[PDB]
């Protein structure tokens, strides 16, 4: 009876910025899945290839819970084929992506009177991302045919912005906690399964 | 290998989320203060907004670095266009901050100038609240005439110096952004270049101006006459049934909306319109209300909702506490899903049809909120005020209060109660249109330089006679600028806003009541439950700014240009009573009419050499020892004939028709009664004791 640690990734006190998103490694654990679906904290538990029913019933060679905070605007964005700064630069899943994406209002923990600026989204970038790739660099883009020389100027963009999170704000520009789990079966033991 | 419209996309999206953060920190600035006046919540709101703005003025200057002409893609090339364009950033630092020295200036004495009754020199009344309360409530003609005159005595001839380096500051501007004047600078609002069909010149917008104003002239002539025919009853001795309107007797201080003469004018007194305040109060209504009822005639129609965070945010009482709050009712978009209403809510008719009123500019903001954010407003100046002006339109009828409860179930209006009803919108309506359509004509001009300085005062009430039928109580030589004696002139605002708004008004009235099906009279329409007219009306509201405000007027209207056809077709019913009550009346006024030509002398001054030569040729200063000799002819002819003595001075010697250096007229008033005009041949007999003067 090793519960797999969830409390430790919904429960965070602090997500990571979605340029940066935060990944844990669930493994050889007992997952309920009941203390999930069953809540009516979440506004978003889309689940695919996979069903939020029928899941303590499976095993899975590991789990990856995805977590991070986006604007509400941005949250229709994490999903298989979607298009949009988040998907194209910052978190995107494959087009065969078999998991759930569960999401959250946050305007309780993640704005503050005067502005929470420390969340963070790629805004530029050269190519889009792969599935499941994480980009944290920190080079100048360079729109145009001038070398930025690593400074900030004309057609040279730190590549980098951060969110403007006031509690006034609309729902759509409101923070959004967003945890995505991810299943794993491969040619290995499988790890989690849950009763 | 990246296109130049592909870098002001890059540019843009980069521009677009700093502006959207620096816009919601000053606006959140201005919300705070204006909900809490404080002397640290000013300063608060004056730096957010100058980092704002210079934020803006930096992008603004970047923007130029694109070459406009090389963007193909056109909702790109919107907000290019009103993002390179500087307004007075093309000035001087030294020519910047002297016009900003005048409009600050002209702002201040126009909100904190007095006049002072001649009765009482220590009773000082400011315009707000004390000459409005007297020019919009009180039917005493000399009580009225020394607010009107001593409104643009003190507090106008101050403003005249001011306006002529503000003309030429502006114009010098406008010049500088390739523009003509500072008049086709604010015509540039309506000017559009699409690719075709969908275009919009910015001379045409005076072609279209003057072409709807000669369909409203013969509506205007038989509202004049009808007006001009009742208040006869009510200010007999004064007004002549052939000349124009004195215009210190029409409802305010200048004459823009005749609301304040129903009373005066009403058709049928014996009936009451509708009020629905006693019928609130007695059913226990509340400012939450007003605004939830509100809400549910906009979700009746097919829009969204109010969000949840506008019914935690928004000021919709006034505190009960210590806590002074501008509530001169506003809505607000301060930006980022944040939408607000600000107002001093009290449970009246007028406060409940301007809820709907300032509702619908919520909706209009949340529609485009989609848009990028330098195109998040109305198509042009005059869609938003006419959007919410629709609402209160169909709010005020008596079929939707029938349905909210207000009025009773037992309801039936009579003939008599429409046509008083008409009236009142057409005094508010119909009565501002020649009044707007003359100010900006005259504004128009000047910016042009068609009409001189020497003459500003000598055409503005040439135009009042002849275009909006109103005649001055007494000559204003060019040290007056009364057009200055408007809020909106001496406050570097644009008054055609409300010219084509009203336009604007019926054409989306009528357009939305065909498609709910609506039969009878325009006036009887309510778009109340009728989803299909809301979400045709919801297609233009998206669009907001991106497309052109032609393409945008033909979703809903069906036609790309103003129709003023939807107005005189809204007042139809009233035209066809004035018309039967203007029968046995003159419709029209006569332009050469005044309150004073009754005793006033015809003068031709003597030309002792060739018209050109400035050898005499009187000119201002030489009518000022002319006034002030006639001052001396009459102070004498008291004393000596009536054992009187009043001191007479050039102030009281009102020079009218005066054509320099050849013709004028003139009369005498007794000092502090300008009401006083002393009887003519009692003033010829003060002449001949001590030129021609036409007998
Ligand atoms: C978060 O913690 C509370 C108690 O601290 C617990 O009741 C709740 O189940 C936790 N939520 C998750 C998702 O682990
Ligand atoms: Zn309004």
């Amino acid at each position: 009876t090793n519960l797999c640690p969830f409390g430790e990734v919904f429960n965070a006190t602090r997500f990571a910025s979605v340029y940066a998103w935060n990944r844990k490694r669930i493994s050889n654990c007992v997952a309920d899945y009941s203390v999930l679906y069953n809540s009516a904290s979440f506004s978003t538990f889309k689940c695919y290839g996979v069903s939020p029913t029928k899941l303590n019933d499976l095993c899975f060679t590991n789990v990856y819970a995805d977590s991070f905070v986006i604007r509400g605007d941005e949250v229709r964005q994490i999903a298989p084929g979607q298009t949009g700064k988040i998907a194209d630069y910052n978190y995107k899943l494959p087009d065969d992506f078999t998991g759930c994406v569960i999401a959250w209002n946050s305007n309780n923990l993640d704005s503050k009177v005067g502005g929470n600026y420390n969340y963070l989204y790629r805004l530029f970038r050269k190519s889009n991302l792969k599935p499941f790739e994480r980009d944290i660099s920190t080079e100048i883009y360079q729109a145009g045919s001038t070398p930025c020389n690593g400074v900030e100027g004309f057609n040279c963009y730190f590549p980098l912005q951060s969110y403007g999170f006031q509690p006034t704000n609309g729902v759509g520009y409101q923070p959004y906690r967003v945890v995505v789990l991810s299943f794993e079966l491969l040619h290995a033991p499988a790890t989690v399964c849950g009763p | 290998m990246q296109s130049t419209e592909d870098l002001v996309k890059t540019f843009l999206e980069k521009f677009n989320y700093e502006a959207e953060e620096l816009s919601y920190q000053s606006s959140l600035a201005s919300w705070n203060y204006n909900i809490n006046i404080t002397d640290e919540n000013v300063q608060k709101m004056n730096n957010a907004g100058a980092k704002w703005s210079a934020f803006y003025e930096e992008q603004s200057k970047l923007a130029k670095t694109y070459p406009l002409e090389e963007i193909q893609d056109s909702t790109v090339k919107r907000q290019l266009r009103a993002l390179q364009h500087s307004g007075s950033s093309v000035l001087s630092a030294d020519k910047n901050q002297r016009l900003n020295t005048i409009l600050n200036s002209m702002s201040t004495i126009y909100s904190t100038g007095k006049a002072c009754n001649p009765s009482n020199p220590q009773e000082c009344l400011l315009l707000e609240p004390g000459l409005d309360d007297i020019m919009e409530n009180s039917k005493d003609y000399n009580e009225r005439l020394w607010a009107w005159e001593g409104w643009r005595s003190e507090v106008g001839k101050q403003l005249r110096p001011l306006y002529e380096e503000y003309v030429a500051l502006k114009n010098e501007m406008a010049r500088a952004n390739n523009y003509e004047d500072y008049g086709d600078y604010w015509r540039g609002d309506y000017e559009e270049e699409w690719e075709n069909g969908y275009n919009y010149s910015r001379n045409q917008l005076i072609d279209d101006v003057e072409h709807t104003f000669t369909q409203i002239m013969p509506l205007y002539q038989h509202l004049h006459a009808y007006v001009r025919t009742k208040l006869m009853d009510t200010y007999p001795s004064y007004i002549s049934p052939t000349g124009c309107l004195p215009a210190h007797l029409l409802g305010d201080m200048w004459g823009r909306f005749w609301t304040n003469l129903y009373p005066l004018t009403v058709p049928f007194g014996q009936k009451p319109n509708i009020d629905v305040t006693n019928a609130m109060v007695n059913q226990s209504w509340d400012a939450r209300k007003i605004f939830k009822e509100a809400e549910k005639f906009f979700v009746s129609v097919g829009l969204p909702n109010m969000t949840q965070e506008f019914w935690e945010n928004s000021m919709l009482t006034e505190p009960s506490d210590s806590r002074k709050v501008v509530c001169h009712p506003t809505a607000w978009d301060l930006g980022k899903g944040d939408f607000r209403i600000k107002m001093c809510t009290k449970v009246t008719m007028d406060d409940f049809l301007t809820a709907h009123h300032e509702m619908g500019h919520i909706q209009y903001d949340m529609a485009y909120a989609a848009q990028p954010f330098l195109l998040r407003n109305g198509a042009n100046e005059g869609f938003h005020e006419a959007v919410g002006e629709i609402m209160s339109l169909s709010a005020a009828t008596p079929n939707h209060l029938k349905n909210i409860g207000l009025l009773p179930p037992s309801f039936f209006e009579d003939s008599e109660t429409e046509i008083n009803f008409l009236l009142k919108q057409a005094l508010t309506i119909v009565g501002t249109l020649p009044f707007t359509y003359m100010l900006e004509k005259w504004r128009w001009m000047v910016f042009k330089g068609e009409i001189p300085k020497d003459q500003w005062m000598k055409t503005w009430w040439e135009m009042k006679r002849n275009i909006v039928g109103v005649v001055e109580p007494v000559p204003h030589d060019e040290t007056y600028c009364d057009p200055a004696s408007l809020f909106h002139v001496a406050n570097d605002y644009s008054f055609i806003r409300y010219y084509t708004r009203t336009i604007y008004q019926f054409q989306f009235q009528e357009a939305l009541c065909q498609i709910a099906k609506h039969e009878g009279p325009l006036h009887k329409c309510d778009i109340s439950n009728s989803s299909e007219a809301g979400q045709k009306l919801l297609e233009m509201l998206k669009l907001g700014k991106s497309k052109p405000w032609t393409y945008a007027l033909e979703i809903v209207v069906g036609a790309k240009n103003m129709d003023v056809r939807p107005l005189l077709n809204y007042f139809e019913p009233l035209f066809t009573w004035l018309k039967e009550q203007n029968r046995n009346s003159f419709v029209g006024w006569n332009t050469d009419w005044s309150p004073y030509a009754d005793q006033s002398i015809k003068v031709r001054i003597s030309l002792k050499s060739a018209l050109g030569e400035k050898a005499y040729e009187w000119n201002n200063n030489e009518m000022y020892l002319f006034r002030s000799s006639i001052a001396y002819a009459m102070r004498q002819y008291f004393s000596e004939v009536k054992n009187q003595t009043i001191p007479f001075v050039e102030d009281n010697v009102w020079v009218s028709d005066l054509k320099p250096r050849i013709s004028f007229n003139f009369f005498v008033t007794s000092p502090g009664n300008v009401s006083d005009i002393i009887p003519r041949t009692e003033v010829e007999e003060a002449i001949r004791m001590y030129l021609e003067f036409l007998g």
